[PDB]
């Protein structure tokens, strides 16, 4: 998957990241940008328009325990498939969510962190965390069956 | 866009589809949830085993749209603007799944249709199917 | 990955493939379906019509070697990356392939065998066929840099 | 389809890209290479290192019909007619690629444009693109 450079830059540029602001941001702008994932949060009230979606609270919220896992994970990128096999089984068997709402997240990430970095989240950068997302969008979808 | 050709193809093809579609609808669905399991994510109220009474009534439901889609190709935007709404607004099924459903209509036709599914025939209901889908996320955002 | 009744199911199924047949089959329908896929083969000649296409005796040579070496990964499903790690290469190097092909090609094949074979091509052994062929494009897809 | 908030969205980021369209062709052709290797099979005959200076060219080509195409937003299956025919009939790059560069080129705006890169307007850019990108594809087949 990553080279040993890429690998370091990733952890570089996360260190340098709000997991909790960009959780809250990335899955806001998943329900604006892509609108029908709004589908798996009704019970998260007003989601009518782009600011009420960005400032509710509960998307706020579910994205940074989203994004946390998703950080944890950066720990894992040597077996991701082992480290998010639960969470892969629970959004499969309990919550049933299409996968592909996973690689919609990832680059939705990529344009937060582009937006965020400017010109340090250069197109090396960007190739490497294509590979995380995609590997992350891929070890969540492992156990569904 | 559907040519003359496409048409005349389309509709030689479901015409001898007939009073089958409904169970080639739930044939169909059974493909995609046993080819693609991620499609399964939508009907976690169904019970999904062969031959449920669920999957053979949305088979149905589906073969009926469809037969409704050729009878008025020239004009399916309109047609199917109920089922257009339905799932933009509703449903709201990735994008991506209408392609996974589309193979296993081709598949399923392939299975049945031995004397017509053609080249020619095969490209066109590949192009009808494609245009369905189109129309029925053509409202997503 | 396949259980062992899915590569019964598989291997059975292919004992009764005529491989040169099939592979000539599959490759013209390819052009005739997705005709933007006839643009790396303007030394073939004529490709205008579905029966230009299918009647083509150089579509129906190179179909033949094509599902050739599909027929030969099929001896090595445990093995398929290092099975199609020469003609990858090739692929990626020579060919400038946009492996995007051999997943349309995959379809396209199983809606070969599900035409030939009629109701024998039921659903379990279609859902065999297609991690065969995902892993037949993956396993092409490999050596791409 | 595009809305009319859509076109007030694209023309404002668009605008905002001044001279620098060239730039950032080429950027988000350098980030689309780079991160999706198999886009560099349509490029065989292009030196595809950075700094390159076919890259910078077609960067320039791909952004002006943008900002063609941003100017006729209304109309773009029209203002596009002679490139869509070009990627359907010669170029024939496989569909599965648009997402690819409109994704780059979205990560390219995001990069340079923090003001204006609102959720909202990043839903406008998006949907622009694929419209964009589906007019391209119209004559495929
Ligand atoms: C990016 C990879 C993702 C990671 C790392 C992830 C992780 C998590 C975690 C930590 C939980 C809570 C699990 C628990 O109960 O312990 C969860 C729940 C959930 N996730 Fe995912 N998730 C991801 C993306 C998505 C996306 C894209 C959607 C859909 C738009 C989604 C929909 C849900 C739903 C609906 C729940 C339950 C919501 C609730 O009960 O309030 N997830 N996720
Ligand atoms: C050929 C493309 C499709 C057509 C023509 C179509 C047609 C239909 C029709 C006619 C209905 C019944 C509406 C009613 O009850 O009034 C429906 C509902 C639904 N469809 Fe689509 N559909 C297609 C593809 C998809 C795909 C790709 C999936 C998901 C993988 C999907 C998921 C569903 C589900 C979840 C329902 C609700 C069914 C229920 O609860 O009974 N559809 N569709
Ligand atoms: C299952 C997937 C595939 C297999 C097993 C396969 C295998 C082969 C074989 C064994 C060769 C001959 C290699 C040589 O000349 O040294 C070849 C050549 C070639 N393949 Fe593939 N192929 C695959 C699919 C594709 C597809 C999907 C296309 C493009 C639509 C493609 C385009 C070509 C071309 C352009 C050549 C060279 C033809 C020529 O000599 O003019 N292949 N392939
Ligand atoms: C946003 C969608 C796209 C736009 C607006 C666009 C724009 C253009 C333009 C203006 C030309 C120059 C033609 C001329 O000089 O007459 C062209 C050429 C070309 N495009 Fe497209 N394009 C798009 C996506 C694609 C994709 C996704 C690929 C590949 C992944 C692609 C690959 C090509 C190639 C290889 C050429 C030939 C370039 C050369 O020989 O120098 N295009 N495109
Ligand atoms: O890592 C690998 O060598 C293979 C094994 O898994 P599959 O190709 O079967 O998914 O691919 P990856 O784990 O990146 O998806």
């Amino acid at each position: 998957h990553l080279t040993p450079e890429e690998k370091s830059a990733v952890t570089a540029l996360w260190g340098k990241v709000n997991v909790d602001e960009v959780g809250g941001e990335a899955l806001g702008r998943l329900l604006v940008v892509y609108p029908w994932t709004q589908r798996f949060f009704e019970s998260f009230g007003d989601l009518s328009t782009p600011d009420a979606v960005m400032g509710n609270p509960k998307v706020k919220a579910h994205g940074k325990k989203v994004l946390g896992a998703f950080s944890d994970g950066l720990a894992h990128l040597d077996n991701l498939k082992g480290t998010f096999a639960t969470l892969s089984e629970l959004h499969c068997d309990k919550l049933h969510v299409d996968p592909e709402n996973f690689r919609l997240l990832g680059n939705v990430l990529v344009c937060v962190l582009a937006h965020h970095f400017g010109k340090e989240f250069t197109p090396p950068v960007q190739a490497a965390y294509q590979k995380v997302v995609a590997g992350v969008a891929n070890a969540l979808a492992h156990k569904y069956h | 866009v559907l040519s003359p050709a496409d048409k005349t193809n389309v509709k030689a093809a479901w015409g001898k589809v007939g009073a089958h579609a409904g169970e080639y609808g739930a044939e169909a669905l059974e493909r995609m949830f046993l080819s693609f399991p991620t499609t399964k994510t939508y009907f976690p109220h169904f019970d999904l085993s062969h031959g449920s009474a669920q999957v053979k009534g949305h088979g149905k439901k589906v073969a009926d749209a469809l037969t409704n889609a050729v009878a008025h190709v020239d004009d399916m935007p309109n047609a199917l603007s109920a089922l257009s709404d339905l799932h933009a607004h509703k449903l709201r099924v990735d994008p991506v799944n209408f392609k996974l459903l589309s193979h296993c209509l081709l598949v399923t036709l392939a299975a049945h249709l031995p004397a017509e599914f053609t080249p020619a025939v095969h490209a066109s209901l590949d192009k009808f199917l494609a245009s369905v889908s189109t129309v029925l996320t053509s409202k997503y955002r």
